[PDB]
């Protein structure tokens, strides 16, 4: 999610995301935890067999068996975290998310609450914005010639300076506002 | 051996079973790089337009609005009257109507037939 | 009928001897005050008619058009005292008065005892409307728009005056109480069925009768927001009260010539209907709505029974209320977007809850949720067609999921769901938006309490 | 005078005083719920009253105070039915309420706007009381659409998650398709008995032909959430739990089956209509006990519950017993809302956990759910003398000597085998085994709200099957003498269940793994109906409505007909007309071949 | 701010301008593919695979989570038919043609038991019951003003 994708997996990633999968949907099938375990040390014992092999060509004619013999077993209802793309509480809380832009309509009554606050609020639009004049011209410079070849960000390398692009980072509403 | 999944228009092939992921060649690599490339310039572009703090608008997509005038504006002037566009516009704008008016007049006319003699025991039909 | 024309009339030089600071003001309180005297109308007797001299009457059909029509022009000013801030006091003077002038065509087009003085004002109501939709229009359609919306029209209605001055050579008359008093059936001939259709097609085309609705959603999403009101509340409903005025004298050749529009409204409200599904605008979408009820009204009319004409009037009323509040919650949602595509701004309950009420309630009644007018009318249309025949059912019950299907659609795509991130210019809703919702709203909640002041002269 | 009418009124209308303090202070602070709560409990002890009248001797009435309006013959007006039925279920609604809310005000402590939820509660309790006491079909038509939109509304309560938005819409879909034979019989009844009353209903038909009844059982199936139509039920889990326990459990749902029963002088009439009725019904139970038996979260394994107990209901409908199918709606009320406390409660103490695979020794961690879902599970099971049994036993007495399908008798009877055999999974994998929760335990009970809330439905539902059934006034012919097996099916079949059930359990100790069959398969998706109902008729129609509707049709081939036509025909003859090149030549060319015409031609 | 040459054009027919209108669309020529040139306006709009946005991924970090979209790529021409709200086509453990006939072949099957259960009724060895003042005939219907033909009851 926070960390840049890149432009392909690797057979190495690609062997780690089944054998977490397998190992997920394993503990799905088995409910109770000893079984599992016996299960889980049996899959790892049939997992790494193959670790010292070294052509490329058998490695990539396997795990590719495995994902055929994932498929077919592959307990469709498996467990899912609540807070999962597919878990019951994925986005449970998204309608309490309110951005921080709405604080700038409240009514002058209103903002006479919560004084400390807002005078808060309006140092952080000061910093802001003299960052952003500051970012600008350092994403400028550090950016390869014919626009980036990848969706990762520069930190900051002087001593005022601040990360590039970090407002709408740092200033996510929250997990759970409400 | 285990029994094959066969993939079909609404439950598509799964992204580990494809035999092209497979088929590494440096042009793929090639073209992965490139894809992702012109996606980093446009997130680029997008996040430099949204973090900035002197903007206070919408920020126009012109991907959008090509969806829209593409959905909507573009397909007349790229109408062309073909053997395929003719039966098929023929076809669902006109079997329907005649379907139906068949169905109901043969409704009708059974009901008429029934009214005039006389055997449709019509008692306590007041409103109408 | 004069206590209401003549201050109608006089609302021309109060607008333009108004201060440049207090047109709005002037406008709206005297257009209120006009409506309050349009409700004495409503009474109505079970006998004949209001007739109030040789020129005007009134009836029990007219008098809930005439206050609908009379209560709307203050919620077209409140509507359009915003967009146009940045304008010449005597163009906004000129944006007034046609407001007004078409507001003095459909009334007197409402009462209008003699049918060529219908006619004369059934088309001067196409003037106003056009300059409105050609003047003040955002976009550069707005052009092909009302030349469409003018040549549609006038390409329905030019045989109709050629039927009428016929009718009236012939029988004498066209006044419509001895046409009613006096009528003869028609006899199944040539000269007959082209004569009905030069009756029937002038008010077919501006139902719209299903494939002659093409100029109907390039006229609202490029009309400005009161224009588009007045379009989705009034000016389909002429179409309506004059079949409902003129098939006195179609009888008994409506009969059989019915079925090719009754086949073509009962398969056009399924297929609008499920255009409505596949919409990327909200202005085209609501359109397309009001396309499929008046093809529903269409089938009322033609089935020619009394709870078809009740059903009728009411669905009219309620389509006009309800078409005019969502088009102007659509409106307030263009004017902060500007952009007018629904997958654009998402989760506004989030940000402006109330109107995300508004919106709830709007998507009900459209929906057709008892015991609303909507659904007295729709019911009585159902149960109008069912007893014309019982295999409309399955038509009728396949309009009314499709049409739950889109509004819940059009309500959850722009109310629910995630905020859109880079949309940091929604203020607050202004009062004058919340009362604009609030005047649209309340009447129907009000007239569902007495529904037989809506269910026309049959009731 | 007679007080019997005064208080049936006046519990439905002080239902609504809090809503029009909606707008007052009272909604804006947090004595709302406690508020409304108080009012739920005053309505049902002021309710309870001519439930006593009606008991001691039997009274009947029909309130019609308002003339809403009269359309020449047809007079309609708000006309309230307070029979039998109604005295009798608004007491068992109210109470019920009463507790879901006491629960509410400890499980939604947190919600930001629980006022709102609160007044929603009420809203849909309103409707329902309206849809209750309907006398005429336009007034139970309210009430029939009002459920169904605040179901609408409470199911995508939190509207920031898209699959609650589409489970609400599903919701909305079948309901819709219940609605068109509910017009359907609404349009029969008025052209042919002329009156939407249910009296003049009742007097001018002694042989209800097929089509009304047709209507009805479309409709009552669209909401009861048969086999046709479902999947909907389940899917209406994704609302809070509360609304799972009131509306989706035990007041709602049973509206179907309620519409079935008020109709019930005209359906024993119609012998196709029966047999369509039971077979709807036995095809709907076995199929949703065949669904549960296999589901891992408990709220969808207690809705499949629900969904088959619906369909034994409509079976009882079927082979001609209303009153026993009340008083099975009654029953269910009680266990099935106190099963969906116990599950809310271990959900609440779990972090928000629902699957079954990961909680584990309960039953000494947490004992008063425990007891309360395991008598829960006692009732859903018939067990003898408890609230359960003296609906369920004689479902199945009357279905097994009565002149029906042998096939709907053998599905009645797996029906039962599994609805013993997933109560055994649901306490097996909820109570017994070993913990399987995260370490961080946050497992509580000591809250007064939740104890008093589960504990009076407790009481309901362990004496409440006893009360009602030797209060009430006989309405059918008992089944005195029974061939001995016969009599004990029930109990045979439901202690098979249990020990084949525990048996397969038992097995999943065991050191071994295989993989699933095609059986299992089927059973854990549902049969495959969601997912090709739900890919391929709303793709085909959605792809319709873009090409041939939209496009091709109003975008091509109208815009061709008329006006581009036109516009083509007339550019032609324009150039055609004005491309003269100005020479005289030509012009008084044609003027002289047109001078010779005129004089040839017009003489 | 878009300007003319933004806009989706006719069908390409030079790889000139099929160069052109990949480069607009923002994707590479490689990757870009118009509609068949057929009757149906599509012009030149990219005909993007069929797949749904439910089966996007959804870690990663979109502009638009709930769409899951990102700001300036081209969008599916059925966008509005895939939205996570309505058809998606997310592969399924079992095969669609194996769900089909279990689903069918169960229905069927349902369907045929019912059928050979109301040819095959069940019932008790007992005989039709009797009801007194000739099958109740007063009580139901009525009809006191032509005496029928009275029925009496058989004890044993
Ligand atoms: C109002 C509410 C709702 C209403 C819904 C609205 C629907 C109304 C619109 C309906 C429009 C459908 C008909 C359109 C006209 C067809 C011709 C045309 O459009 O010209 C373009 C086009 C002319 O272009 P072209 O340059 O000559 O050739 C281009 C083709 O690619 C070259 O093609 P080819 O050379 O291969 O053609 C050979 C062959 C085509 O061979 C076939 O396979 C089709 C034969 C079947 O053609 C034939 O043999 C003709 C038969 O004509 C065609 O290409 C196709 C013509 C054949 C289509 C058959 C017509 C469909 C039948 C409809 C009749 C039903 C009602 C008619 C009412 C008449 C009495 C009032
Ligand atoms: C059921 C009896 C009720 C008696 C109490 C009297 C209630 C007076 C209401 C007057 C009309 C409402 C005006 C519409 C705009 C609402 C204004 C507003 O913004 O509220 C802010 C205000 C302050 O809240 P806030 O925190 O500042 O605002 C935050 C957000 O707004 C967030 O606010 P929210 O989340 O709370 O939502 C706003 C709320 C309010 O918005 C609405 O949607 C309410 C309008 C629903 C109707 C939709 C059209 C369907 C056709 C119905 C037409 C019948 C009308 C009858 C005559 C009406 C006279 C004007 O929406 C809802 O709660 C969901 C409504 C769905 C209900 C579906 C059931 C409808 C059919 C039931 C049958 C009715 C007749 C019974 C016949 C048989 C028995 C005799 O909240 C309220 O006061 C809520 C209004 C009360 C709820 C009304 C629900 C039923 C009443 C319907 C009309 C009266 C029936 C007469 C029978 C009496 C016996
Ligand atoms: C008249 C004499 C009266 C006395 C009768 C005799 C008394 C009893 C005799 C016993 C008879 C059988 C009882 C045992 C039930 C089976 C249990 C079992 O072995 O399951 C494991 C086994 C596989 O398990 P697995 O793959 O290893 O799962 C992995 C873990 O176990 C995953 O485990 P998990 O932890 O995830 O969940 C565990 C769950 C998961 O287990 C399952 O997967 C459930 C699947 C099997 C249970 C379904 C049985 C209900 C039968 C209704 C079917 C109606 C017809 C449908 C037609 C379909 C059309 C295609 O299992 C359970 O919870 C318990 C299952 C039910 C046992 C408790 C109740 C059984 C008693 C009621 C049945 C009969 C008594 C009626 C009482 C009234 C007296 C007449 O399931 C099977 O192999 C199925 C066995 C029978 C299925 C027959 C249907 C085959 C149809 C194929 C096509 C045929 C041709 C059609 C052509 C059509 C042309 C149009
Ligand atoms: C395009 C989007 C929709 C626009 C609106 C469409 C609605 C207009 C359709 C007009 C309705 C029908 C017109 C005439 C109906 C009369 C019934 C007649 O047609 O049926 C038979 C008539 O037979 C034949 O049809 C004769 C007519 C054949 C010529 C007509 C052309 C057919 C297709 C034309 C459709 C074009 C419509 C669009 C024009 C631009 C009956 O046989 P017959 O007993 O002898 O005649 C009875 C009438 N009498 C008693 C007066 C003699
Ligand atoms: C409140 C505090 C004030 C207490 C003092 C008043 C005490 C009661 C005295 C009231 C006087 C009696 C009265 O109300 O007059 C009757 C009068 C009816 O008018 P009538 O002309 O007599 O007949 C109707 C057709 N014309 O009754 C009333 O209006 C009061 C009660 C009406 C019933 C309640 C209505 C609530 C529901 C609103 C309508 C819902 C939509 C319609 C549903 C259709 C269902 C088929
Ligand atoms: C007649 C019905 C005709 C079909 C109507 C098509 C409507 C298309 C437009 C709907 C909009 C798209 C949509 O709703 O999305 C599908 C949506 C989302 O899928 P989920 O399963 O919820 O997955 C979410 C989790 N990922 O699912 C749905 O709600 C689709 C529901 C379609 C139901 C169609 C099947 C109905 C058939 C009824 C047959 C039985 C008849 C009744 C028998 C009664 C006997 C007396
Ligand atoms: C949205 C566009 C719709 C445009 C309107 C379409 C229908 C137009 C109606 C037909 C046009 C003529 C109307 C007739 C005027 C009424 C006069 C009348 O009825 O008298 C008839 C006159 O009848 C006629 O003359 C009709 C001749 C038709 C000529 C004009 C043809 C125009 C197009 C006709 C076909 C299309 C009509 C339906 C269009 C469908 C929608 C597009 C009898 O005349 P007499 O000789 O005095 O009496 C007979 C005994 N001696």
């Amino acid at each position: 999610a926070f960390s840049a994708p890149a432009a392909y997996l690797t057979h190495q990633q690609k062997v780690l995301r089944l054998y977490k999968r397998a190992l997920r949907h394993l503990e799905s099938w088995c409910v109770h935890r000893d079984k599992y375990r016996y299960f889980a040390c049996l899959m790892r014992a049939r997992f790494d067999e193959h670790k010292n092999e070294k052509d490329m060509v058998k490695a990539t004619q396997l795990l590719r068996q495995a994902e055929e013999e994932f498929w077919y077993g592959q307990h469709p209802q498996p467990y899912i975290f609540p807070e999962s793309p597919g878990g019951t509480s994925y986005e449970r809380y998204e309608c309490y998310k309110v951005p921080e832009w709405c604080l700038d309509d409240w009514h002058p009554s209103e903002k006479a609450m919560y004084p400390d606050y807002f005078a808060k609020r309006e140092q952080w639009k000061r910093l802001r914005r003299e960052s952003w004049e500051r970012e600008v011209k350092q994403l400028q410079e550090e950016t390869p010639p014919g626009g980036p070849r990848t969706e990762a960000l520069p930190p900051a390398r002087k001593e005022g300076d601040l990360p590039p692009l970090w407002w709408h980072i740092v200033t996510r509403p929250r997990e759970r506002p409400m | 051996s285990f029994p094959k999944y066969k993939p079909s228009r609404l439950a598509t092939l799964p992204a580990t079973l494809d035999p092209a992921e497979y088929d590494i060649s440096p042009e793929t690599r090639k073209a992965q790089a490139e894809r992702l490339a012109i996606r980093s310039r446009l997130k680029r572009e997008y996040l430099l337009q949204y973090n900035d703090p002197n903007r206070l608008g919408v920020i126009e997509d012109p991907a959008l609005i090509r969806w829209t005038y593409a959905r909507s504006a573009n397909i007349y002037p790229n109408f062309r009257p073909t053997p395929k566009t003719s039966l098929l516009g023929a076809l669902f704008g006109i079997g329907p109507l005649f379907f139906w008016y068949y169905v109901f007049k043969t409704d009708r006319d059974k009901k008429e037939k029934l009214i005039q003699e006389g055997k449709l025991d019509q008692t306590f039909n007041i409103s109408y | 009928m004069l206590k209401i024309i003549i201050p109608t009339t006089m609302l021309l030089p109060m607008t333009w001897m108004s201060k440049h600071n207090m047109i709005w003001i002037n406008a709206t309180v005297h257009s209120l005050l006009i409506s309050l005297i349009s409700l004495s109308l409503l009474n109505q007797l079970g006998e004949n008619s209001l007739n109030f001299s040789l020129t005007f009457f009134s009836d029990s059909l007219s008098a809930p058009l005439l206050v609908l029509t009379t209560w709307l022009l203050p919620l077209m000013l409140m509507a359009s005292q915003s967009h146009l801030s940045k304008e010449t006091t005597t163009r906004k003077k000129l944006y007034i008065t046609m407001l007004i002038l078409l507001q003095l065509f459909l009334i007197m087009t409402f009462t209008a005892t003699e049918l060529i003085l219908f006619y004369i004002l059934f088309e001067a109501t196409l003037v106003p409307t056009l300059i409105i939709i050609t003047r003040w229009g955002n976009q550069t359609e707005r052009l092909n728009a009302g030349l469409y919306f003018l040549f549609y029209t006038l390409a329905g209605s030019l045989p109709l005056l050629v039927a009428l001055v016929y009718i009236q050579n012939t029988t004498g008359s066209l006044n419509f109480l001895i046409i009613h008093y006096w009528s003869h059936p028609l006899s199944n001939s040539w000269s007959n069925i082209f004569m009905w259709l030069a009756c029937i097609m002038a008010f077919m085309v501006k139902m719209p009768l299903y494939g002659l609705h093409l100029w109907l959603p390039k006229a609202h999403v490029e009309a400005p927001i009161a224009g588009s009101m007045v379009l989705a509340a009034v000016l389909l409903k002429l179409g309506g009260y004059g079949m409902m005025r003129i098939t006195t004298i179609l009888n008994p050749l409506t009969n059989y010539m019915a079925y090719p529009f009754l086949m073509l409204s009962m398969w056009g409200m399924i297929m609008t209907s499920s255009i409505c599904l596949r919409q990327t605008d909200l202005k085209s979408l609501i359109a397309y709505s009001s396309v499929s009820h008046m093809a529903l009204v269409i089938v009322a009319i033609m089935i020619q029974t009394p709870w078809s004409f009740m059903g009728a009037t009411a669905l009219m009323i309620a389509h006009g209320l309800t078409s005019s509040m969502l088009f102007c919650l659509a409106n307030t949602n263009y004017e902060r977007v500007h952009s007018r595509t629904m997958i654009l701004a998402r989760g506004l309950q989030t940000l402006l809850p109330l109107m995300a009420t508004w919106w709830l309630v709007a998507s009900l009644t459209n929906l057709a949720l008892p015991p609303s007018i909507n659904l007295i009318g729709e019911l009585f249309i159902i149960t109008a067609s069912f007893s014309w025949s019982n295999i409309t059912i399955i038509l009728m019950g396949m309009n009314m999921m499709i049409t739950a299907l889109y509004s819940l659609y059009m309500l959850i795509t722009t109310q629910r769901g995630k905020y859109t991130h880079h949309i940091n210019n929604i203020k607050p809703s202004f009062t004058r938006e919340n009362a604009l919702m609030a005047l649209h709203i309340l009447p129907l909640l009000l007239l569902t309490l007495n529904p037989k002041m809506i269910l026309g002269p049959l009731y | 005078m007679n007080p019997f009418a005064s208080l049936t009124l006046t519990t439905l209308t002080i239902l609504t005083i809090p809503i029009m303090m909606s707008n007052s202070n009272i909604y804006k602070t947090n004595l709302y719920p406690n508020y409304v709560k108080t009012t739920v409990s005053y309505a049902f002890t002021l309710s309870l009253v001519p439930l006593l009248m009606f008991m001691h001797t039997g009274q009947e009435m029909i309130i019609s105070n308002w003339h809403w309006m009269t359309l020449q013959t047809v007079e309609l007006s708000l006309s309230f039915k307070m029979d039998y039925f109604s005295v009798m279920f608004i007491p068992v609604a109210l109470f019920v309420t009463w507790s879901i809310m006491e629960f509410s005000m400890w499980y939604m402590h947190s919600d930001p706007f629980i006022n709102r939820f609160f007044k929603y509660l009420l809203l849909f309790l309103i409707t329902m009381m309206i849809l209750v006491t309907a006398n005429n079909l336009f007034q139970l038509f309210i009430g029939w659409e009002g459920v169904g939109i605040m179901s609408f509304l409470l199911i995508g309560w939190w509207h920031g998650r898209t699959d609650a938005n589409t489970a609400a819409l599903q919701a909305i879909l079948y309901n819709r398709i219940g609605d068109i034979g509910f017009v359907l019989s609404m349009a029969w009844f008025l052209t042919h008995s002329n009156a939407w009353d249910l009296q003049q209903i009742f007097m001018l038909n002694n042989e209800c032909p097929n089509m009304p009844l047709i209507g009805l059982l479309l409709a009552a199936a669209g909401k009861s959430a048969q086999f046709g139509l479902h999947p909907w039920l389940p899917s209406a889990m994704e609302g809070p739990t509360p609304v799972s326990a009131l509306l989706h459990s035990s007041t709602m749902v049973v509206a179907g089956v309620f519409l079935l029963i008020r109709f019930y002088p005209l359906m024993e009439t119609n012998k196709l209509v029966q047999t369509m009725t039971l077979c709807l019904g036995a095809i709907t139970t076995l199929f949703t006990a065949l669904c549960a038996i296999t589901q891992n979260d408990i709220k969808k394994i207690v809705a499949f519950s629900t969904s088959s107990q619906l369909g034994l209901m409509m079976v009882t409908i079927g082979i001609n017993q209303p009153h026993l199918a009340f008083l099975h709606i009654c029953m269910h009320a009680f266990f099935k809302a106190m099963l969906f406390m116990c599950s809310g409660s271990i959900i609440h103490s779990l972090n928000d956990e629902q699957d079954i695979r990961k909680m584990g020794g309960l039953y000494k961690a947490m004992p008063f759910t425990t007891t309360a879902l395991i008598i829960g599970s006692l009732a859903l099971t018939g067990m003898p003398y408890l609230t359960g049994f003296y609906s369920k036993d004689l479902i199945i007495e009357a279905v097994n000597m009565s002149y029906t399908n042998a096939w709907a008798l053998l599905m009645t009877l797996i029906a039962t085998s599994l609805t013993a055999a997933y109560s055994t999974r649901i306490i097996f994998f909820a109570f017994l085994g070993k913990p399987r929760f995260p370490p961080l335990v946050l497992i509580n009970e000591n809250n007064p709200l939740l104890i008093n809330s589960i504990k009076r439905l407790l009481i309901g539902s362990i004496f409440a099957g006893f009360i009602i059934s030797n209060n009430i006034p006989p309405m059918t012919v008992p089944n005195t003498t029974m061939p001995l097996y016969m009599k004990m099916t029930a109990l045979i079949v439901t202690i098979m269940g249990f020990m084949l059930a525990l048996e397969l359990n038992n097995t999943t100790y065991y050191l071994k793994f295989k993989y699933p069959s095609q059986t299992y398969k089927f059973s854990n998706m549902l049969g495959y109906y969601p997912s090709i109902m739900h890919r391929l008729p709303t793709y085909h129609n959605l792809s319709m409505s873009q090409k041939s509707a939209s496009s091709l049709l109003d975008l091509i081939w109208l815009e061709t007909i008329l006006p581009k036509t036109t516009s083509f025909i007339q550019m032609k003859m324009s150039i055609m007309v004005s491309n003269q090149k100005g020479l005289i030549k030509l012009y008084f060319l044609s003027f002289l071949i047109t001078i010779m015409i005129s004089m040839t031609l017009f003489n | 701010h878009v300007t003319k040459d933004m806009f989706p054009g006719p069908y390409p027919k030079t790889p000139e301008e099929r160069a052109a209108a990949a480069k607009k669309y923002n994707m590479r020529v490689e990757d870009y593919e118009p509609y068949p040139d057929d009757g149906m306006g599509y012009g030149d709009y990219p005909k993007l695979p069929d797949r749904s946005q439910q089966e996007r991924d959804p870690w990663y970090d979109w502009d638009h989570p709930d769409l899951r979209l990102n700001w300036g790529e081209p969008i599916h021409w059925d966008l509005d038919m895939y939205i996570r709200n309505r058809v998606d086509t997310s592969p399924t453990p079992v095969s669609w043609n194996t769900m089909c006939k279990h689903l069918f072949g169960f229905v069927a099957f349902m369907l045929f038991m019912f059928w050979v259960g109301e040819i095959y009724p069940s019932y008790q060895p007992v005989g039709p019951k009797q009801y007194p003042y000739n099958d109740l005939y007063l009580e139901r219907g009525g009809d006191p003003t032509k005496e029928p033909e009275p029925v009496v009851h058989y004890e044993i």
